[PDB]
């Protein structure tokens, strides 16, 4: 079987589909990882490629290259499992438990070898996934951090929100690594634009998505897209990509470059926890939910 | 023995986790009941129709295993006082229904968090809660030491951590719990889960806390730090803390994952286990005073009522105070005959009041130890007491000892006595009538006479405790002043306390009154210079007294006789609760009052701010007389 | 085990008595602690002073002993109810003094006679002791079975027995006793030492008894009959009454000499340990029921408030209940659907009020024991046990049960039924609302749909007991009406009480109500004929239940359900004891009335005399609907 | 739960402000719902919820015969012993227009649909005398373009000072009660001996029909209150304003007061115990409207300068059962 809670999908750059699924509820509270290299048989587990079980649940996920996943876990874990030579395994390569709390949020950095871990043990860590240990480890917030999300391009930049109403840009470079981007409601989701390495975009737990240049602290565009908490933010791959937002209102939304609303769905019957692009077909969105449902929708 | 749980918040089998926490060697596991990142929605729809089951069933455990070894969590997405309407109303909700969870699996104890200022709805809901139906359950308020604000790292280039120190904003947290326990009312289910972080707080904040209701202290793996062999440790100053909590008799929470990778997870057990062995061993009086913590005893009658033989027989067994006793009927007699008199010269002495004859033994000890002649009077009230003595005289004392059955200040003596002796002192010392009864039986005092005790004097200090304070309210019965329980003292073995200020004198009296108006009646004003923000909720009261010349009787606590148990600290509650700041002034006033039928106390604050003048013409404690 | 005393009136040294005593094997000593002969004079000169002691010290026995060894015994000459006054007043002094003796010594139980009619200042010294001081000690009032009047030998010429036999004179110890706990008020600290004679009296004499707070059985050795080998033995009746008094746990006390001096002491206390070894066994529901004996429980809310976990995992535990619901949902399915459409017919089944799933497995059950088809809803209102339901549907039932989680009288079905299946009885059968919650749920039933149970009915009985009175008395709490206690039913398994006249059905309800005014208000008038002298303390109710045709429940004592513990009986209190006469008829009214919002019950007594009415408009105690 | 006395009525009818406040309002409606050249084709359904004794309706009688314009009357009354009185009057005066009807609002299955709806169920405190659940349970059969008189309303609230009103509240202990009960539940009084501490501020507001799918009549709200003197806090004085319609109101705000309107005094929520306040300090307050499927209360706290318990949790000393 496969965990009802399906949390995170994500497109690898040959076609392929990768799912990380929890059990958020009944006897047993544990995870598991699939691939699919027929991402439209998902979430059959007789029409998938691989598959494992992990011990607990997964809070967050992201590929590490091509045959690298990159796991949060609800143990206080980082995992990192590397998938078989003929993709038929999923191998767990490291497990580290480093955080006292659930590891609620993973970010490759653009190099490829490094992640950004958050935890609600309120820290924030650096990994090197060659070394299997810890970088550095960050107390910068206070309260329990929601997002963390690498810069595409440099690789010691990234971003970083919490409930303590706090966005952080951070620059491992500086002795003080943290800068405050400003009170209203609290940040949960961020994306970097893929092109404008200085542009970002976050959503608030009121459901408004707002787009941030670094240079000026101050909100150069918001709209108020979901009547509850944006749970996620991903960019198409386009030339001039679009915008997709997930939230837990169950409904999809895709908007352009100033926010304006092109595409809803609402084929989703519980939360939605994670879209992705094909990088095949660039209109194709393909959305998890809780309802375990695996819908490709067709972006006009 | 340590009481000592382990938190997680990561379960995927209970049956799996339970057993290897065990093993482990814990007593309880806190863990949540609902998924913790399983948010519900129970408004609007589709999510609020989510096929079920929402959480794990309660037919993995027993029920004795439910009801004694889990200890639930409150799922952490659940925020009441956000400023989000909907998530306001979605926590509200969500929260109502993981306490009813609690209470159905029949949990001892329920964990919520105190992470923020505004408690307010957050207090609501838990009050209805508590309010609702027919449960046990404890609630375990999880409260830092530091706040995280305060802790987090000075790695934010643009908003630097102030290095001033601020004496109150380190103190923050405590509001947090005190408005908190102040919106419930101060409700006996609602105690105190302290979080104790990596870099202790200054002492005051230390201070403030040890007079709250604490029931568990929470160690992250994170504050330990790593000995030479690798095995996790404390800091000193973490082991002074740890063993003022083991005073408390809190039970240890260990949380965070296991850092010391090379050794186990039971060490850090093993570190606590190791502590608690090694404690500083308690004294004389600790041992006799174990059992009796915080214990309210109510106000008795020494001279209505009459004393049982298990009190006699009780009382009896205190070495210290009858050598005390002894050792000033020794030198009073050495003083008051000289050698050359030592045959020629027998001194009269009066016990008054003699119980079952203990002080007549002293007496007779004392006189074969100055090698003095004495005639001894054994005068008591109690009759039961007095067969005791009756027989005692007859079958060892004999013609030495007179028996007396009769009140002191109704006895026609005889003959004068050259000594008096009476232990006739409270935990007030002149609680219990000691002036009015040798003011009754100075009459038969020689002019040259002497009365032991020949002094005593009482002793005040401001204190703050919710435990007490509790523990007060809760003595209401049916069918008198509800609020009559806050205008009688109790004897308690004061524990879960914080003194406010040092003790000073109260009241003094001195025998025999050498005036012609002898008068009682007192009027006395205590100033108490406070050095911390607190709540006062009482005066503890001790006493000192002077039983001849340099032989001293004390359980004031700077001057305490040493392993002394017959007199447990007094305690004047007031009815309401007072807020003093730093560097204030508690200003407190106390009467001894009486007519020609009873004896009381009356007292009021008048600094910071003013109380009801307390117990006024003794309408809710008397001392018969 | 028995626990066992021996009674005394020599005791030439303390320590050596009780050494032998309890050589011997008993458990205390009633003895006296003035000597039984030492009368002494408080008034008049010179006996007024005579020198002490006047009794033996308490130093001969420790603390531990006095209070858990010794029972006091007032001395004999003693007569507070004199004609003399000077006796009356010497008797005030002295009863005052051996009393305060006994307080002082911690004697668990003090023993007082009552041998004659008048004992009205006996009461007012014991009341105005009892009002006096702090203490806990219990007093057993001597009382006989059979006064020694009309024991005496018919040896006098002129002054015979009255042959002729009088109902309410040999009754008259009785009233010596019920006079006596009416003047003292009922106060818990007053219990009853009977004493049973060589010829027992007639039966309803003992059936007065049986309900009263007695805590000794006095046994003299005088009674005791001889064996062929020559120990000493009981007739038949009396050892009806040890095992009567056995049930009741009370202490058995030996008094009397030896007489079968031929045998040691120890074999009277033999004989009693071989009867408790061969009394009856224990069935099932005794064993059960054993710790819950006069325990009473305050009314619930089944609808307001949610059971909780360890209440289902218990009530999970009575297989004759569900075997009998099995049984009687096999015997519906069989008379539903013919062998012919074993396959082609599928039944709609709805467990309205399903909890944990006892009732849903056996309808399982029941269909795989009919070989029918069935299709199973499980609808359930309280949302912790629907977790339980939706875990169980998860893991075992699948699609074949659907879990409904709602109020069955909100419930919109998607079809209708053919059976529908609860259980929500109480003690009273319609107490916990199962009328009004199936009436709300019977509109989803197929006009031809069957409900189980299919009826049910209460029952009530007038019953005696001075215990379950007293412990009603003892439930006034403050802040609410002092008398509320009195109007509100206990659930409690009587024990110490009198079944006064046969029970009787008082209300009844079917399902479906085929009626279109369904109103489920109720009026009804019982009348219960009294053949003996008796106090009505309240009233005891049982219900009986038809599951389906011959398949019943049911807790009437005499058509009870063996082994089944899920129902302990009811207990509707009065105000006021009220007196009946032999062949008198009690005469009660019951009402179940109801608003919009709650149903509650009312109750008066209109014969022999009238009460209150009880629980009007249920200020005192409601339903939540 | 209870039912009103004829004294009652007769003396709250006595006010001519608040009915010719109500009749402005229902003729300004009248007017604004059907225009000239439909004065004779349409004739308007006036439901009036709640008609005691008829003042209500002689006012729409009055409002129609003042705007020229058709009208259907409905007289609804869950009070008996009032629909005597209601159904006496149709006899003997309105006749076929008006119609009675003895049922309660929230139980009444009307055999037509409202263009106008009519009531006066607003206490000192508006939604304490649950006009917000008595409409809720009308509003399905107002039309879709209906109109209810109130439109709106909304409550205020400002700290107070009285030792007389204290000590007031304190001598109200009772035997067979909690002993602090007295001061976990509103007064209606005519308060005189007090001092006012800030401007009052609102509280709760409620709108008609509610447009919302999620209709949720529970309520959160927190105020601040400036204090520029020194001062002893005792309670809260409350008030109320109302919309009728657009811009007729009625107000028992003292600075907005209807004149020579005595239907409604103010309300006091007082405190357990005093709270002192410095000048230039804020009290902060926090009031809740709870409610279950049988009663509905208020529950309020006092959180700055200092913190006093929660008042009247869960509705253990003061409920209004639905
Ligand atoms: C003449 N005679 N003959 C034989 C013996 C005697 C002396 O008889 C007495 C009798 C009573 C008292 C005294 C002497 C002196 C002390 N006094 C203290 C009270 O004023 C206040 N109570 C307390 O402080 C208190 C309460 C409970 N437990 C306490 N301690 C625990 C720790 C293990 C025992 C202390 C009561
Ligand atoms: C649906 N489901 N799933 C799993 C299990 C279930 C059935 O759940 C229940 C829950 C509660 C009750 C029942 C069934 C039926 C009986 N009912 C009796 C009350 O009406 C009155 N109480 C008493 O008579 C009483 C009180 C205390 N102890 C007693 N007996 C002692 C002797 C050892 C136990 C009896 C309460
Ligand atoms: C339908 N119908 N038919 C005929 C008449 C009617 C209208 O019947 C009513 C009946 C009752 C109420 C109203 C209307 C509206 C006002 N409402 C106020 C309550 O909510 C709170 N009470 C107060 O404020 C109060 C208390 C005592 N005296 C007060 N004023 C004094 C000054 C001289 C009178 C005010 C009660
Ligand atoms: C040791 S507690 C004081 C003892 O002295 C006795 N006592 C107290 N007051 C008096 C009094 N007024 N006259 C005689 N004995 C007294 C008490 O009964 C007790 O034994
Ligand atoms: C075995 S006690 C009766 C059972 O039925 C449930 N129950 C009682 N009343 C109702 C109702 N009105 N609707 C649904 N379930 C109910 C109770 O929660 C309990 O589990
Ligand atoms: C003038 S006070 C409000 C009037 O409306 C009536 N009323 C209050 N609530 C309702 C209701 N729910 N249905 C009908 N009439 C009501 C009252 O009995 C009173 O006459």
């Amino acid at each position: 079987c496969m965990e009802r809670q399906l949390e995170a999908a994500r497109y690898r750059s040959d076609g392929a589909l990768l799912l990380g699924a929890s059990s958020l509820s009944g006897r047993c509270w544990a995870g598991s990882l699939w691939l699919f290299k027929d991402p439209c048989a998902a979430p059959n587990e007789g029409f998938c490629s691989a598959g494992v079980q992990t011990e607990a649940g997964v809070a967050d996920l992201t590929w590490v290259g091509e045959r690298g996943i990159l796991v949060a876990s609800d143990s206080g874990a980082v995992e990192l499992w590397e998938l078989d030579e003929n993709e038929t395994l999923i191998v767990s390569k490291f497990c580290k438990y480093e955080h006292d709390d659930i590891v609620s949020t993973v970010s490759v950095l653009s190099s490829g070898t490094q992640a950004v871990s958050g935890s609600k043990d309120i820290c924030i860590k650096v990994w090197d996934l060659a070394q299997q240990v810890v970088l550095s480890s960050y107390r910068a917030h206070a309260a329990q951090v929601t997002c963390v999300a690498a810069s595409p391009h440099k690789d010691s930049v990234f971003l970083s929100c919490s409930e303590d109403n706090r966005i952080l840009l951070w620059d491992t470079r500086c002795p003080k690594p943290a800068s405050q981007i400003g009170p209203g409601y609290l940040p949960t989701s961020l994306a970097w634009h893929p092109q404008q390495s200085e542009v970002f975009v976050f959503g608030d737990e009121n459901g408004t998505v707002s787009l941030v240049d670094t240079k000026s602290t101050s909100c150069v565009l918001s709209s108020a897209v979901h009547s509850q908490c944006v749970t996620g933010l991903v960019f198409s791959p386009h030339s001039v990509p679009f915008l997709a937002s997930l939230s837990e209102d169950c409904s999809l939304a895709v908007l352009d470059s100033s926010l304006s609303e092109l595409f809803r769905s609402q084929a989703h019957r519980d939360f939605v926890r994670d879209a992705t692009w094909s990088p095949l077909n660039h209109s194709l969105l393909t959305t998890v939910g809780w309802d375990h449902q695996v819908v490709h929708h067709v972006v006009p | 023995r340590v009481s000592s749980g382990r938190d997680l918040n990561c379960v995927p089998e209970i049956a799996d986790t339970l057993g290897a926490v065990a093993k482990q060697g814990f007593d309880f596991l806190c863990m949540p009941v609902f998924h913790p990142r399983f948010k519900r929605e129970f408004i609007q729809e589709p999510a609020k129709n989510r096929p079920g089951p929402q959480t794990r069933s309660d037919l993995l455990l027993s029920g004795r295993d439910w009801n004694t070894l889990i200890v639930g969590k409150l799922s952490p997405w659940i925020r009441p006082d956000s400023k989000v309407e909907k998530i306001r109303r979605n926590s509200e909700a969500a929260m109502l229904q993981e306490l009813n969870f609690g209470a159905y699996l029949g949990l001892p104890a329920f964990l919520l968090p105190l992470n923020q200022e505004d408690n307010t709805n957050l207090a609501r809901v838990l009050t209805n809660h508590i309010h609702t139906g027919h449960h046990s359950s404890m609630f375990w308020m999880r409260v830092p030491l530091v706040a995280p604000e305060d802790l987090r790292d000075d790695i934010i280039e643009n908003a630097p951590t102030t290095h001033t120190e601020e004496y109150s904003g380190e103190e923050k947290t405590w509001m947090w719990w005190h408005n908190f326990r102040t919106l419930c009312d101060y409700s006996k289910r609602i105690a105190v889960a302290l979080e104790i972080g990596a870099d202790l707080p200054s002492n005051h904040v230390i201070d403030r806390w040890l007079g709250e209701p604490i029931k568990a202290a929470i160690l992250p793996t994170s504050i330990f730090l790593t000995n030479k062999k690798g095995f996790p440790v404390l800091s000193k100053m973490h082991q002074r803390l740890i063993f003022r909590l083991l005073k408390l008799e809190v039970q240890f929470i260990i949380t965070g994952t296991n850092h010391h990778s090379e050794k186990e997870f039971c060490s850090y057990l093993q570190y606590l286990e190791y502590l608690s062995q090694n404690r500083p061993p308690p004294n004389a009086y600790e041992l006799f005073a174990k059992g009796y913590e915080d214990y309210l005893q109510s106000p008795l009658q020494p001279l209505m009522d009459n004393l049982e033989s298990q009190t006699y027989e009780v009382f009896e067994k205190d070495p210290i105070k009858y050598s005390q006793y002894q050792q000033a009927i020794y030198k009073c007699l050495l003083d008051r005959v000289p050698e050359e008199e030592k045959d020629t010269n027998v001194q009269v002495l009066m016990v008054l009041g003699a119980g079952r004859g203990p002080l007549v033994n002293a007496s007779l000890r004392a006189a074969k130890q100055a090698d003095r002649r004495i005639k001894l009077y054994a005068v008591e009230k109690n009759p039961n007491a007095v067969v005791t003595l009756e027989n005692w005289q007859f079958e060892e004392w004999g013609s030495q000892v007179t028996v007396v059955s009769s009140d002191m200040r109704e006895w026609v003596a005889p003959e004068k006595a050259d000594i008096i002796v009476s232990e006739l002192l409270g935990s007030f010392a002149d609680n219990e009538l000691s002036p009015e009864c040798l003011d009754g039986a100075q009459h038969f005092l020689k002019d040259d006479g002497v009365s032991i005790p020949g002094e005593y004097t009482s002793f005040l200090a401001p204190i703050s405790s919710s435990k007490l304070y509790n523990e007060v309210r809760a003595c209401r019965e049916k069918d008198r002043d509800p609020e009559a329980q806050f205008e009688m003292p109790y004897v308690v073995r004061l524990h879960n306390f914080h003194q406010l200020s040092a003790p000073q004198p109260c009241f003094t009296f001195s025998h025999p009154n050498r005036d012609p108006m002898i008068d009682n009646n007192r009027y006395c004003t205590l100033e108490f210079p406070v050095e911390v923000n607190t709540v006062l909720h009482g005066f503890a009261g001790y006493f000192e007294t002077v039983l001849y010349q340099d032989i001293t009787l004390s359980i004031r606590p700077e001057t305490h006789s040493p392993g002394m148990f017959s007199w447990f600290p007094i305690l004047f509650p007031i009815k309401q609760p007072i807020t003093v700041r730093e560097g204030q002034t508690i200003c407190v006033r106390f009467w001894r009052c009486s007519n020609s039928k009873k004896v009381w106390y009356e007292w009021a604050v008048t600094a910071p701010v003013c109380s009801a003048i307390h117990n006024p013409t003794g309408r809710s404690y008397t001392i018969g007389l």
